[PDB]
DNA sequence: TGCCGAGGCCGCTCAATTGGTCGTAGACAGCTCTAGCACCGCTTAAACGCACGTACGCGCTGTCCCCCGCGTTTTAACCGCCAAGG
DNA sequence: CCTTGGCGGTTAAAACGCGGGGGACAGCGCGTACGTGCGTTTAAGCGGTGCTAGAGCTGTCTACGACCAATTGAGCGGCCTCGGCA
């Protein structure tokens, strides 16, 4: 479930950005945020397994639908 | 693939400070990145005005259109006091 | 003509990548010595930094931590990686 | 200040904050739901995790700005429903 | 879960393996270098009584 | 606790053999037949006394 | 065009001159310039009413564009 | 005092050089397009002051929902026990 | 006597109720500088011929660099010799 991403850890990564004191309206937003951000990701990551005609989602294929949205990653 | 010449600059600019294992497979993804976005505009840039071949001067548009501003700049005068370099 | 053009990179391999990425039909003489000189020159002025936060912090070795440091700040080039995300793992 | 304690430690690490196996199985999970058992390589989902926690850090530092902005110091719905609109996400 | 890809583990597969073993570890798996090496479990020229 | 079992059973669309699993899940009364292969999903009911030969024998009527 | 085209023209001239010298354009270039720089003006003018009734403000000030502009990455 | 670390020699595999096609890339000419830059007549659009109003901001209050710490406790995930069979 | 079917025992931490105590959300008061519709006058804006030519569009011509085909040279890995630290 989306439920995964716990509270402490919504709370974690507010207190990386810089976020002080965080109201309980942010969770649910940033689960339904996280949710679109790898609805949008993981479909294209799909795209390029389905045209490499594997069944094994590799990191390139993730590297390559990162690079589809303007967000490089380096490393892989 | 390019990871045997980035040590190999790291030798010229900093002989006695080594680089890591991750590291090399991020400045091997830096460029082949920046590489294959050069190439990638240039081929664009030989698109457009209809030629069939890529010249210098489609990379050195291609480097005033990708880098922004002094990168650019110098970028665009290393590759020019390379080739004129490369041909005397 | 690496050493010849006084240069790090090879002309060579990279010229042969072109070949095999296709970009088009037919290259120049002199596009792969610019192409690998520019490429050289923002190798040397990634990892010039690198270094130098290596010395300045008191590291020995590069590690990706120092990469993540640099590229983002140093508003020289921290513009060419408005939109990278080095993975650290 | 335990609050600004963390910010002043997380900001200073790199480690990923989502738990690895959770993560491991919402993606299988919304995996599953366009093709079913999906084979996964490691670096794959790590890959996933990287670029998810990048992309949520960033948003919670606009949604700060956001917060800022309206004189506030807590981070709201608000925030996000601004943040990502003016993101051009919704 | 991953789709597993189970092969025949034939005997000259098995063969080249334990020939690679180092006297080290041949020593250490209860096996003894000069009267029962491991390789020689494996039948490649049989003794004709 | 699931059991999840390989049989020798022929897919009835992509026809390799010995590339079926069943999945029976008796908690809940559902029992899921997939593929190796070409990774076609089936689901059927199950009671307690089923087996793999039980939902792959429910697959043969729901086709035909 | 909510701008006069002619300034958006000029103020273009003027700016071109910094690049490259002696240049000539197309009448349509200019045109291209000012639909872009006005649309792009409207877009960012929504973005900021937006951070100025975030802020019991819909009335935009420069802080409301200074945010727009840094959530936009600009 | 002497053998494994490093440089040298013999093979491997891919890169460099040369010769013939070959259609596509570069030249060049005829010629019409819309951009060229200069002046009219008229007009929609622009420079600057008004003023009472609606919006923008500072200060005090309620109560109130996230702030910090503790304790087991539970899913999820790593390590050992019941008593049937072959 | 030995190895699976389901079951306790095995941790880092959060499923947080809930005891305590305060930062700070939204409505409410006052309160001041700025603020646009309407008003004037304008300086530039829209639409028409008149003039003049730059280089795109399209046509056929001449042409030089790559494709795939036989040669063949340098970088690198596996044997193989040389050498000072322990
Ligand atoms: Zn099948």
């Amino acid at each position: 479930n989306i439920q995964g991403i716990t509270k402490p850890a919504i709370r974690r990564l507010a207190r990386r950005g810089g976020v002080k004191r965080i109201s309980g309206l942010i969770y649910e937003e940033t689960r339904g945020v996280l949710k679109v951000f790898l609805e949008n990701v993981i479909r294209d990551a799909v795209t390029y397994t389905e045209h490499a005609k594997r069944k094994t989602v590799t990191a390139m294929d993730v590297v390559y639908a990162l690079k589809r949205q303007g967000r490089t990653l380096y490393g892989f | 693939s390019y990871s045997i010449y980035v040590y190999k600059v790291l030798k010229q600019v900093h002989p006695d400070t080594g680089i890591s294992s991750k590291a090399m497979g991020i400045m091997n993804s830096f460029v082949n990145d920046i590489f294959e976005r050069i190439a990638g505009e240039a081929s664009r840039l030989a698109h457009y005005n209809k030629r069939s071949t890529i010249t210098s001067r489609e990379i050195q548009t291609a480097v005033r259109l990708l880098l922004p501003g002094e990168l650019a700049k110098h970028a665009v005068s290393e590759g020019t006091k390379a080739v004129t370099k490369y041909t005397s | 003509r690496t050493v010849r053009a006084e240069l790090s990179f090879s002309v060579s391999q990279v010229e042969r990548s072109l070949r095999e990425g296709h970009y088009a039909q037919r290259l120049s003489r002199t596009a792969p010595v610019y192409l690998a000189a520019v490429i050289e020159y923002l190798t040397a002025k990634v990892l010039e930094l690198a270094g130098n936060e290596a010395q300045n912090s008191g590291e020995r070795n590069i590690t990706p931590l120092l990469l993540d440091m640099v590229v983002h700040n140093d508003r020289l080039l921290s513009t060419l990686f408005n939109t990278t995300t080095i993975s650290q793992v | 200040t335990v609050a600004l304690r963390e910010i002043r430690r997380y900001q200073k690490s790199t480690e990923l904050l989502i738990r690895k196996l959770p993560f491991q199985r919402l993606v299988r999970e919304i995996a599953q739901d366009f093709k079913t058992d999906l084979r996964f390589q490691s670096a794959a989902i790590g890959a996933l995790q990287e670029a998810s926690e990048a992309y949520l850090v960033g948003l919670f530092e606009d949604t700060n700005l956001c917060a800022i902005h309206a004189k506030r110091v807590t981070i709201m719905p608000k925030d996000i429903q601004l943040a990502r609109r003016i993101r051009g996400e919704r | 879960d991953a789709q597993p890809e189970r092969k025949l583990l034939t005997p000259g597969e098995i063969l080249n393996v334990f020939k690679h073993i180092s006297p080290e570890d041949c020593f250490r798996l209860g096996f003894n270098e000069d009267y029962a090496r491991p390789e020689w479990m494996i039948i490649t020229v049989l003794p004709v009584p | 606790i699931k059991q999840k079992l390989e049989t020798q059973f022929t897919c009835l669309f992509c026809n390799h053999d010995n590339s079926v699993v069943c999945t029976l899940d008796k908690k809940n009364s559902i029992g899921l037949l997939e593929c190796k292969k070409c990774n076609l999903s089936f689901q059927a009911p199950i009671n307690s006394l089923s087996q793999p030969i039980d939902i792959y024998s429910d697959w043969i009527d729901a086709c035909e």
